[PDB]
């Protein structure tokens, strides 16, 4: 069914598929009797497909109106002998036995065998419905697989009907060599890959074209058929590449019409500057994850904060405050913070302001930089999980020192507003006030 | 009856035996068997087009089997011409089915179509043949069959209204179309140029007659293959190089057909981008969804029961999304909106807990002005201390009632289909002292407090304390 | 400045730029001498092209700064003189003088005259922001003759190379014909752009390509331009393709959910077509631009009145019921009313309903049936004009009787309660009710 | 680091990598020895290349995890070590080491040298996320660049299929020129380049084609390789042409099906235009608008709140309310104080509603327009600095005085909510707002 396995050699019967493909295309062509090193390596095969013949019985089937799948040993075997057993097992059969009850079928029989291809249409389907693989690399090659494999069929085709052909002078190959049946096969192969896809990529250079009317309409039908592919071939590489470029295009327009934002006004150079480096690092941490807060938000306020509490919560009991605290304040606060990232040598807090938020944090570092009249001088060194310009907030003193980042750290934003109407909910108000002033020690 | 039929289905639809529409010895345009007859004739234009442009250039078709053939095509045609007289038509300005002889008869007549018609229809070539003896010749006289691509229309028409029809692949349909104007093309640009060969002087000195020296004297078929082998290599650029144009009447004909190739091919081109571009533009849009989920859930290292609680989630925002996107009825008239909100809502409504024993002016007074949301699994609709403006009443789903405390919350209630929820701050006007969220996807339906508060004291008088009865009850 | 006796001119000097786009190449080509044809239909060119750079003295240049014209005389002058007046001077020099100066320099120098094209430019700057221009002919005309002036020059620098050739029997037409030295004008001209049409397209027969290096030379980079002109071409042709094609796109998606909502409620089949009908004559009296409402919402009442007033107000005294009003209360009438079209046969009030709205008929007629025990009691018609439902609404009566299209008629509507809280002006419903009781007498 | 004079060294560098970009695979291809008159500037190139290994030893590197550049020397050198400095390193050893070697390698050794692509590369991964630089005419100089260099490569290595062939005549350039082992080195190369630009393109004259096997499979993969190459030039320009004008089809068309309309019923021409007018205002006055989502993004309230901060600050206190409050709680109250557009004449708080939004205005005109009983007058027009509908907000009360603009407004809303969560906490104030309210 989905056994680890299975999934493997059903996987390896794909790579025998790829063989099949550009073998019976060129036993169609390209020979009219099985030879040694061909007709024993399609024998192999064969059994390879006769023993899935008999395994695809002891398989998980499964439906999809019921999402159980099917253990049943024998409703299985009363399914795939309904849809696909006897194109299974004709495909199969070796054409040893099929020129035993008539010649001059070894060609268009084994033709036949192009029925296991379905197994490659559904391992396409398969990986671009899955989510680990990338898009591109499986879409940019279920168009080469098509396009390769038409091109080996038209080479194959156009051959044959060279070979044929009562008089192989008249030919779109025998104008160009004199005697193409008394030569390698390799280079009649090589001749009419290559003739083919010139007539694909419509350069089309002029040597090995039609000659009679036969080549004439098989080239009419296949160009047609070029002229839908190659359109189709384009379409799927714009569509790829406007998917490939849509993120940095995005950032582009971000910055564009952010810088016009501060033209359609008049920002001092200083915050101009500030703007468009939080800008631009709001975009590294987006390609890498760490930020993806308008994913974030989109969820409800029960997963939210669900996940915020399984990082932030082991680092938050640790500050010197909410030292004794109920549990369930703890998740009731944390779930509201926004996390923000910082960019160096940043002054988030800078001194002498109005006391209005308090950030926690988790990563990076910073400094107390004391600034008097006129000086610059540092004492501290935060690091992660310890707090910053509480003391002013939870005292409603102007805020003590700068703080400068000395790094690219993340915080936790909680503004005052929102700290007052949730601390009065509980009564921890004591054990806060508490270790506040124990913290003076 | 209806103006939906004759304007939807692409092939009509079915007569039943007595449509109030029907009369005597008319046929209406919409009728399956008329429009099933027409595409027959579609089918005839098919054939017609391709065997003008063929026995014009080739001119030795006419001695047999097509020039009989295009006369039960000739006849065909001549059914029809007279056939559109007992046929209906809509009438622009007044929706109608005019379904007079006369006014039928005088649209058609006073219309170019009909002399263009009778025009298309007139089988001169044979005409030819019966006067004098044979066809016989004619570097121009062959013009006349040119008469003949007027059909074309009909094709026109109906790729026009197979492409309102949404039961049809739109851009799908039109790749059809294109690839049909494409192979026309093909053949008419093969026959020109095979007639300009055919009639110039000193056949030597052609793009054919360089090849093959007799090319004045083989089956046609053979001189036909090599034209359209030959527009083909050039439509699609390859050009082996081997028929080419060789005097100056090709050479200007063939930069004019390759120069409006150019054009051609590049449209193509656009409608297979936009094909493919717009086939695959939600798929997308939903993956780059589960994308930047994982991302964000491997960077950090949330388990993988609250990773599958995401995935399992943006689906519901899909899905609801896309049900908002079924609402349609947001623009017809009211007094038809009225009957769907009628049919719909009416049962839900009359039957809630402070609706009962309100007079059905009120009642309808309310359906017709209601319009319905959805809402995902886990969104809270209203929450509390926010002033009352609206209170609603849910079709579907569940809706769980919360309320403000120091601890994080408390589940009090689960409300089922047709019950009121908010209803306390609405009323009362005092803020909503409760918080509801709702627990699987649901439907609601909101009220506005000052519309719905001004429409009870105002429009009525028959209504007192018997509101109050109810309300109390609670 | 403005007028048609400078649009009737300047366009009639882009007929007389088309010209020139045509010739100067062709005289760098194919001539090295002032032959008479050619020699005097081009100097009546430069004299209106004379007359051009006298008359562009008195023409009043508007510039955004000014947002109207200028009229200054100087100001005129020494802005035309100072960008396009000695290249515009240049231009039209006449060439049978500028060769008595210096021979040899006649073709070079009938190519300066290809700064005119600036004018072409400039329409087509015009033609595209500007409307009854079908916008898919303005974009697939642009292009066309960028195409067809590239595809003329090359084939004239194509065939100078090959002119200017030693031994020109190795050329690239050399050889082909061996004296197209003695070849009609006209026949060394349709080679030349049969070569370059060939190329540009990227057919590439194979027959008159480059031998020697010069050419060998000069076809790589108009190959390499070609490459991207192509590239340019498909990029605007997938523009033009969704043009026109966001209205009978957006019906198909209408009709769609309108299908799936009908279906998802388990509608029954009579509703269904009353909605489809609906929304195929809102998708129809769009077609003709009957009414917008998305072109009416988006402006604000402020204005909004003044439309359906010039729209309505005529009409709107021509009903019994205000006869006699101040023309204030008429207006705020004929302000909040919205129009909405109905298709034919359908009851836009059927009897004994709740009284909710009142309509007044403004295009097509209506029966009044009455149904009691029996239907087809046409009891009397309305024309448009008149209004329906008035003494139902005024009275807080059932509907008496039941109104059903007979044509696409379109009606103002005007439910109860905005009626009546407008009413609640002065004593004018004292007016309202005294004509509506003298109505039916 | 990031001096402008080792900006302009690593920017002098990238030429010389456009020089070895075209000189490796031409004597690859054209040349079996080196010569003088490019055996001696490929030294002088090296020479640099060589200055810039020992140089890149001593500029710092900033660590992705920190945004720091480090001045640390072990680690510098370390980490060069490892990521590439061998491969920097064989990529500048002179051919004549290599002949010295050994021979018949000085073709597939100097193949090495384009190991420094990585530079133009890196150079243009760079430009595309700059602001500065037109991204069309970027984006345009790197497919012509990719072009440029597979149409070289391409024509030197069939050209060497082609030289290292036995029969020299059965060849793909022997067949039309008899003996081009003794033409020029001129026309030799432009012969193989101008057959891989006939074959790129497609366009296929058809002299000069390929002759046997060997050169019949190249040419196969090269084609092969040209279809994709094709595809992606044509949808990288579908994409730098239909992402440039994206929204001008919408906005055409809703505003062209006004004037269908406005001239489908004949509208007076004065009037008509004032309908256009204003809807191509509309398009601006909320495009600029939603472009204020940057302070959405640049949420750091230490970063959106100096903004919001220095745009309207001495604004608020100018107003009739906030006259003489305080300083601090007014920093908070600004920084969560939101500011709006409006088109002219339109409504902003109709009368007699739900208080929700406390509003102020910075610039324009705005009228305190007044609904009569069944008519409509004014009472006062507001101006700069003057606070509309607080009456009712601090009231409760329905709304009063509905407000009307006169042009844009650039109004500034605080939400009721928020106002009083704000004033609860921080009660020092509170009254006093009361004191100068009822003042009048
Ligand atoms: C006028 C006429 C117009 C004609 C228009 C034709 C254009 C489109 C062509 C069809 C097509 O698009 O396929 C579809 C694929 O369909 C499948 O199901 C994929 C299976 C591919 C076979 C791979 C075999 C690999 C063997 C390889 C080895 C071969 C050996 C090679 C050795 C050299 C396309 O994708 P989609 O999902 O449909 O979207
Ligand atoms: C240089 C100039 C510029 C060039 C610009 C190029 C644009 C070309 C697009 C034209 C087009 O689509 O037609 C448009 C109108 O016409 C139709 O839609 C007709 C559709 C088919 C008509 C005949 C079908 C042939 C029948 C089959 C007979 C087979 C014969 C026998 C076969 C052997 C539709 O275009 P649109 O995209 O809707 O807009
Ligand atoms: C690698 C290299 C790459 C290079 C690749 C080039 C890409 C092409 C871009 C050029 C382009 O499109 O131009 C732009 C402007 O175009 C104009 O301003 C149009 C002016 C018309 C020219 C004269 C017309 C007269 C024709 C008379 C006939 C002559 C006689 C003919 C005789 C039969 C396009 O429009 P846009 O959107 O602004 O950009
Ligand atoms: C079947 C198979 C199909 C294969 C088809 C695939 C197409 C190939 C595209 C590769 C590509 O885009 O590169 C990518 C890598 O980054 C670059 O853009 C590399 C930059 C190019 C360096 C070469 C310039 C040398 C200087 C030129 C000097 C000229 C030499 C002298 C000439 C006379 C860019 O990807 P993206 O940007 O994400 O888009
Ligand atoms: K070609
Ligand atoms: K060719
Ligand atoms: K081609």
């Amino acid at each position: 069914p989905y056994d680890h396995k299975y999934r493997i050699w059903e996987a390896f019967l794909v790579v025998l598929v790829v063989y099949t493909a550009w073998v019976s295309p060129f036993e169609f062509g390209f020979l009219r009797k099985p030879r040694p090193p061909l007709s024993i390596t399609d024998n192999i095969v064969n059994a390879f497909f006769a023993i899935d013949i008999i395994m695809t019985f002891f398989v998980g089937y499964l439906d999809k109106s019921t999402y159980l799948i099917v253990d049943d040993r024998k409703q299985i075997a009363f399914k795939y002998l309904r849809s696909w057993f006897l194109l299974d097992l004709v495909s199969t059969i070796p054409s040893e036995a099929a020129m035993r009850i008539s010649s001059q079928s070894y060609g268009l029989f084994n033709m036949l065998r192009l029925w296991r291809l379905r197994r490659v249409g559904a391992l396409f389907a398969r990986l671009e419905k899955d989510r680990n693989f990338n898009y591109f690399w499986v879409r940019c090659a279920k168009l080469v697989c098509v396009t390769l494999f038409a091109v080996h069929c038209a080479a194959c085709f156009y051959y044959l009907i060279a070979a044929r052909n009562s008089n192989p002078a008249k030919t779109w190959i025998g104008a160009n060599v004199a005697n193409f049946l008394e030569e390698s096969l390799w280079m009649r192969y090589v001749t009419s890959m290559y003739w083919s896809i010139t007539t694909l990529t419509t350069v089309g250079y002029g040597d090995l074209h039609p000659v009679n009317t036969k080549e004439m309409i098989f080239d009419i039908f296949y160009m047609l058929f070029n002229l839908g592919l190659t359109a189709y071939l384009i379409g799927n590489m714009t569509n790829l590449v406007v998917h490939g470029t849509s993120r940095t295009r995005n950032f582009r327009d971000t910055i564009q019409a952010a810088s016009n934002f501060a033209h359609r006004n008049h920002l001092p150079p200083r915050l101009q500057d500030q703007m468009l480096a939080h800008l631009c690092l709001k975009y590294r941490t987006d390609s890498e994850g760490l930020q993806q807060q308008e994913t974030l938000d989109a969820l409800p306020k029960a997963i939210r904060s669900s996940i915020s509490h399984f990082l932030f919560y082991s680092l938050m009991d640790k500050v010197y405050l909410f030292r004794g605290v109920s549990n369930d304040l703890l998740f009731q606060l944390v779930s509201e913070m926004k996390a923000e990232y910082f960019p160096p040598k940043e002054d988030v807090i800078l001194q002498n302001e109005a006391p209005t938020d308090f950030y926690i944090l988790v990563n990076g570092t910073a400094d107390l930089v004391d600034v008097d009249t006129g000086t610059e001088s540092i004492v501290r060194e935060v690091k992660a999980g310890d707090i910053i310009g509480e003391i002013g907030v939870l005292c409603y003193r102007p805020q003590l020192f700068t703080v400068r980042t000395k790094r690219l750290c993340q915080l936790l934003r909680m503004n005052r507003t929102t700290f007052l109407n949730i601390i009065q909910a509980n009564v921890g108000d004591g054990t806060i006030i508490m270790n506040n002033l124990l913290q003076h020690l | 009856t209806s103006v939906s039929s004759s304007l939807l289905p692409a092939f009509g639809t079915f007569i039943e035996d007595d449509n109030p529409s029907s009369k005597p010895f008319i046929v209406l345009h919409f009728d399956r068997r008329y429009r099933l007859w027409e595409l027959f004739l579609v089918i005839l234009v098919g054939y017609s087009a391709w065997a003008s442009l063929f026995e014009l250039a080739f001119e030795k078709a006419a001695e047999g089997a097509l020039l009989t053939i295009d006369l039960v095509v000739d006849f065909f045609f001549a059914v029809d011409i007279i056939l559109t007289f007992f046929v209906s038509y809509l009438d622009n300005t007044t929706y109608l089915n005019v379904t007079d002889h006369k006014l039928i008869a005088k649209r058609y007549l006073k219309s170019v179509a009909f002399v263009m018609d009778v025009a298309s229809t007139l089988p001169i070539q044979f005409i030819y043949k019966t006067i004098t003896g044979d066809v016989g010749r004619g570097q121009a006289f062959g013009f006349l069959n040119l008469l003949r691509l007027w059909r074309l229309r009909r094709v026109a028409e109906l790729f026009k209204r197979l492409e309102k029809d949404a039961h049809f692949n739109y851009f799908v349909i039109r790749v059809i179309k294109l690839l049909c104007v494409t192979i026309f093309w093909i053949h008419l640009a093969g026959c020109i140029l095979y007639w300009i060969a055919y009639h110039y002087p000193r056949p030597t000195d052609t793009w054919i007659g360089s090849q093959v020296e007799d090319f004045k004297e083989r089956s046609v078929w053979l001189g036909y293959t090599y034209s359209m082998y030959w527009s083909i290599v050039t439509l699609t650029t390859v050009g082996y190089g081997d028929l080419h144009a060789v005097n100056s009447r090709e050479k200007t004909f063939n930069m004019f057909y390759m120069l409006f190739n150019i054009d051609l091919t590049s449209y193509i081109i656009g409608i297979m981008t936009n094909l493919v571009v717009h086939g695959a533009l939600r798929t997308f849009a939903m993956r780059s969804a589960i994308n930047d989920i994982l991302r964000y859930t491997s960077k950090n290292r949330l388990p993988d029961t609250m990773r599958e609680q995401m995935l399992a989630h943006m689906q519901l925002k899909f899905k609801t999304a896309e049900l908002r996107q079924e609402e349609v009825l947001q623009d017809l008239p009211k007094a038809i909106r009225s009957s769907i909100n009628q049919h719909l809502f009416r049962s839900i409504i009359e039957e809630a807990y402070l609706f009962k024993g309100f007079p059905e002016g009120l009642l309808v007074q309310l359906v017709s002005q209601i319009q319905a949301e959805y809402f995902p699994p886990k969104m809270e609709i209203i929450l509390q201390n926010e002033i009352p403006t609206d209170f609603y009443v849910i079709v579907s789903g569940g809706v769980d009632i919360i309320a403000s405390k120091g601890v994080s919350e408390q589940v009090l209630a689960k409300l089922g289909p047709g019950s009121m929820a908010g209803e306390i701050g609405v009323v009362f006007n005092i803020p909503q002292p409760f918080t509801v969220r709702t627990r699987r996807l649901s439907q609601v339906i909101r009220i506005g407090h000052h519309k719905f508060k001004e429409m009870v004291q105002s429009d009525n008088d028959v209504d007192a304390k018997m509101i109050i009865a109810n309300f109390m009850t609670y």
